[PDB]
């Protein structure tokens, strides 16, 4: 579906193209094989992520990254690919709102849940490879609030920093305070415990 | 620094003399195709390799969320307040860490150094 | 895509 | 030594399937891309850039003296891991290794291999990317470059491999019949274990 | 992986064709799983539930089924095909 | 720091700035007009030129800056490399009056033609020391 | 035996009160801190400005790293110090470090004042990603 929509668009496959005009282009891979070419990158982009964030053709787990200074544009929709959800940030705004937190509230009894939020275009499964491309904020409380600029161009904002941990490492109160190799040594001797 | 190809193969032109004349030729070999040669310079190799980075740059890194942007450096060819500044970061580009900067105004790709 | 079979299409072949 | 680096140092290629790396315009060649400038065009995109033409000039002239597709096929067949005791043996043999090992993901069928010249050049050009330091070279424990094999690749990967075997085994069974003259019973040609 | 991967590992397995004489090929196209089953000392199915798999050392498996297509030619230009469902 | 420089390998590569392989078939003549200033105060007195020397040119550039710092003066650079290859390579060199340290190398009037003084320059550049 | 025994008489813990400095000493490792990072600052200008010089045997990558490494070395010591200042004759952190049964003054200042600077193979921690550290700060930041 990912060839098919842009065949439908502006990319020119590589056999109805002479050389001279690829300099000036950028080259689309999918899944590593160099489908074609596209000549404004930039809204090409911004339709493949509209069209992600929509549920539309493109699925959730497939993740476009773009190398501006080598001009590219990959796009992976193969397994093993690693991924995490990230909360989208427009104009150094969340596009989460009190009435999506208002419909998780009532999670039962209402059948708003995890699916619809990704469906509403709020959160989305960024991987680590698109992450080179991401100008994620640690906090939405102080991180994108004006003050003297560090950065007014965010792009995604951590949920909480405390999914970094895993599952053993997650029941450590204050780990954030220990020596990190025994926060190592505890998750280990958690897998040791009784109970 | 020029490289030639030929005209009916569309190989690549080696440079040869013709000692008769005293005169250098880009010819075609496996094809007795030539021409004159005027560049008159055969090898170069910049050792120095001072190269402009601004040549290398990119316009379209304006429109990268994870570079920084600063209002302390107007465009020069639209007085444009924004624009986004990043090293070089490669080899040949040898260790400097100054700074190049691009206009952050759409169809103002200029690029400057300070 | 796979389909599913119920056990009452499974005919006794495997004790034959 | 002496006129090693004279040209300067030059791109190989090492293949599956052959027991020797070959020249990369040998393999440009053998796709079907005798011109220089041909092949140039799908390396280098920008021309006006001599330091990549610097870049590519030895590899060129190592190449030099194959100058059609026929003698870059014989080139590659000659040196295979079962090269070809005649001639048409050794170019059928490069053929099919072009055509099946080499870049499959690009593409299987001939008319895909304009597709994988033109992968070809791109791999090429991020070498010359990575020579001239235009590019910075791949981390190999960057984790974005890593893919995770779970219960479902992994056991596609062994069904893959076991579903071989069956099918060559219910092959023999049925040759075993066939070869006799007689017809045989499906159902005992299938050995369940190999799967179960 | 089994409701995608298994069906297009079987569909593109190359078909098999035979010859000593008449011509045989087979054909692979569709696949079944049935649920967990345990097949007693008489041989009938029941559903294997999990926890006699853990007490009873069994393996917590399902059949796995799938209709091939026989085809069989003479040396006569006729193809008598016969599809033998659920193998 | 002058011991430090005197033991410390120097090779031609790290003082210099480029290199050019020209063709300049009259050697009174030069196809860089800078060069046929001096080149020409080398030639009102014939230099092994007097037979047809090669009529290839090897134009080298040497560092100002790492010139000074390693000590290195014009002349004890070419006395090195006819040391190195004897009369083989005629050598001629700018006078030190300003940063464009230029060095000019042919092959003897009694001499491939051509590639030959690539091998030679990548040679002289790696291993040959000053 | 003698000793084990007065212990228990005397005895000794370690708590929470012994990791506590007082308010003017965290004010002052405020303030020490806000100054290291200050001059960072202005050596990261000065190496953008390409006013920064390199040393005798260093390229400028080092020259600036063996800056911005000193400059974190005496701060962290700095602070430590002051920290170490702060302690009471009660304080039982100062108490087992004195007698030299455990631990160092440099646990004390990192328990108290600033954990320091994490290194990787003897550097500054490197860019994983694209000429970053991680995907919340922007390219090319050599901050602390
Ligand atoms: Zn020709
Ligand atoms: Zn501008």
């Amino acid at each position: 579906p990912i060839l098919e929509f842009l065949e439908e668009w502006s990319m020119e496959n590589l056999e109805e193209i002479s050389p001279a005009a690829i300099a000036d282009a950028t080259k689309i891979f999918v899944n590593g094989c160099w489908v074609g070419i596209h000549k404004d990158p930039e809204q090409l982009m911004n339709t493949l992520r509209k069209l992600r964030r929509q549920m539309d053709i493109i699925v959730s787990e497939v993740s476009m990254i773009r190398d501006i200074r080598e001009r590219e544009i990959r796009i992976y929709t193969d397994a093993g690919r690693i991924c995490r959800p990230l909360l989208i940030v427009e104009k150094q705004k969340l596009l989460l709102k009190k009435r999506h937190i208002d419909q998780l509230k009532e999670r039962e009894y209402n059948n708003y849940s995890w699916q619809d939020l990704v469906a509403s275009g709020v959160v989305e499964y960024i991987d680590t490879l698109e992450e080179e491309t991401v100008m994620l904020a640690m906090t939405p409380d102080d991180l994108q609030e004006k003050e003297v600029a560090y950065c007014s161009t965010y792009t995604h904002c951590e949920i909480h920093p405390s999914m970094i941990l895993g599952v053993c490492a997650s029941i450590i109160p204050f780990p954030d305070h220990n020596q990190s190799p025994r926060n190592t040594y505890q998750s280990a001797m958690g897998k040791q415990a009784m109970g | 620094v020029g490289i030639r190809f030929c005209q009916e193969c569309n190989n690549m032109l080696y440079p040869k003399e013709d000692k008769e004349n005293r005169i250098l030729l880009y010819a075609c070999r496996n094809c007795d195709y030539q021409q004159e040669a005027d560049n008159s310079c055969i090898y170069v190799n910049k050792i120095t390799h001072e190269v402009d980075e601004l040549t290398q740059i990119i316009a379209d890194v304006s429109q990268d969320p994870t570079l920084p942007r600063t209002e302390d450096h107007p465009c020069q060819k639209c007085g444009h307040k924004e624009a986004v500044f990043f090293q070089s970061h490669s080899a040949r580009a040898e260790d400097a860490m100054r700074l190049y900067y691009v206009c952050t105004a759409p169809h103002c790709g200029h690029r400057w150094t300070e | 895509g796979v389909k599913l079979l119920d056990i009452s299409e499974l005919d006794m072949v495997g004790a034959g | 030594g002496a006129k090693k680096s004279a040209i300067g140092q030059r791109i190989v290629a090492t293949l599956p399937y052959i027991k020797q790396e070959v020249p990369i315009i040998i393999v440009f060649r053998a796709l079907g891309f005798v011109s220089d400038r041909d092949i140039l065009e799908h390396i280098i995109y920008d021309f006006e850039d001599p330091e990549m033409m610097e870049m590519v000039k030895p590899s060129l002239d190592e190449a030099f003296v194959i100058q059609e597709q026929n003698v870059a096929l014989n080139f590659i067949g000659s040196r295979g891991a079962k090269p070809g005791v005649t001639k048409e043996k050794r170019i059928k043999y490069a053929k099919e290794v072009l055509q099946k090992e080499m870049l499959p993901h690009v593409g299987v069928s001939d008319f895909c291999e304009t597709k994988k010249a033109y992968f070809l050049g791109y791999m090429v050009h991020r070498l010359l990317l990575a020579a001239l330091g235009r590019r910075e070279l791949d981390d190999r424990d960057h984790y974005g470059n890593k893919r995770l094999d779970l219960a479902g690749p992994l056991l596609a990967f062994l069904f893959r491999g076991m579903f071989k075997n069956l099918l060559k085994e219910v092959r023999i069974y049925a040759q075993k019949f066939i070869d006799r003259g007689k017809d045989f019973n499906l159902e005992l040609a299938i050995k369940t274990r190999i799967i179960s | 992986f089994i409701q995608m991967s298994v069906q297009r590992i079987v569909e593109d397995a190359p078909p098999i064709d035979l010859q000593a004489p008449p011509r045989y090929l087979l054909k692979f196209e569709q696949i079944y799983l049935s649920k967990p089953t345990h097949w007693e000392r008489d041989g009938a199915p029941s559903p294997m539930m999990p926890n006699e798999a853990r007490l009873r050392n069994l393996t917590y498996s399902a059949p796995l089924y799938v209709d091939i297509t026989k085809t069989v030619i003479k040396e006569g230009e006729e193809q008598l095909q016969t599809q033998h469902q659920k193998t | 720091k002058d011991i430090l420089c005197r033991l410390e390998h120097t090779t031609l590569r790290k003082v210099t700035a480029n290199t050019a392989i020209y063709y300049d078939p009259n050697p009174q003549s030069t196809v860089v007009a800078e060069d046929q200033e001096w080149v020409n105060v080398y030639y009102e007195m014939p230099d092994f030129d007097v037979a047809r020397i090669s009529p290839w040119l090897l134009r080298v550039e040497l560092d100002r800056k790492h010139m000074t710092d390693r000590k290195l003066t014009m002349e004890q650079i070419a006395e090195k490399i006819n040391a190195g290859f004897g009369d083989d390579l005629n050598c001629i060199f700018n006078d030190d009056n300003a940063e464009k340290l230029v060095l000019r190398i042919r092959i003897m009037n009694s001499d491939d033609d051509d590639v030959f003084l690539r091998c030679i320059e990548s040679n002289m550049l790696t291993d040959m020391t000053l | 035996t003698v000793i084990n025994n007065w212990l228990l008489i005397e005895g000794h813990t370690i708590g929470i009160g012994d990791s506590i400095a007082d308010s003017k000493t965290y004010q002052d490792i405020q303030n020490t801190i806000k100054k290291a990072k200050q001059d960072v600052i202005e050596v990261i200008e000065k190496a953008h400005n390409n006013e920064l010089e390199p040393t005798p045997g260093n390229t400028l990558r080092q020259t600036f790293e063996n800056q911005v490494n000193r400059i974190l070395n005496d701060a962290r010591d700095k602070t430590g110090s002051s920290a170490q200042k702060s302690l009471s004759e009660y304080n039982n952190f100062k108490s087992m470090v004195v007698s030299g049964a455990k631990g160092s003054k440099i646990n004390i200042s990192q328990v108290i004042a600033v954990v320091g600077q994490q290194n990787v193979e003897g550097k500054r921690i490197p860019f994983g990603f694209k000429h970053r550290t991680l995907p919340h700060f922007i390219k090319d930041d050599y901050g602390p």
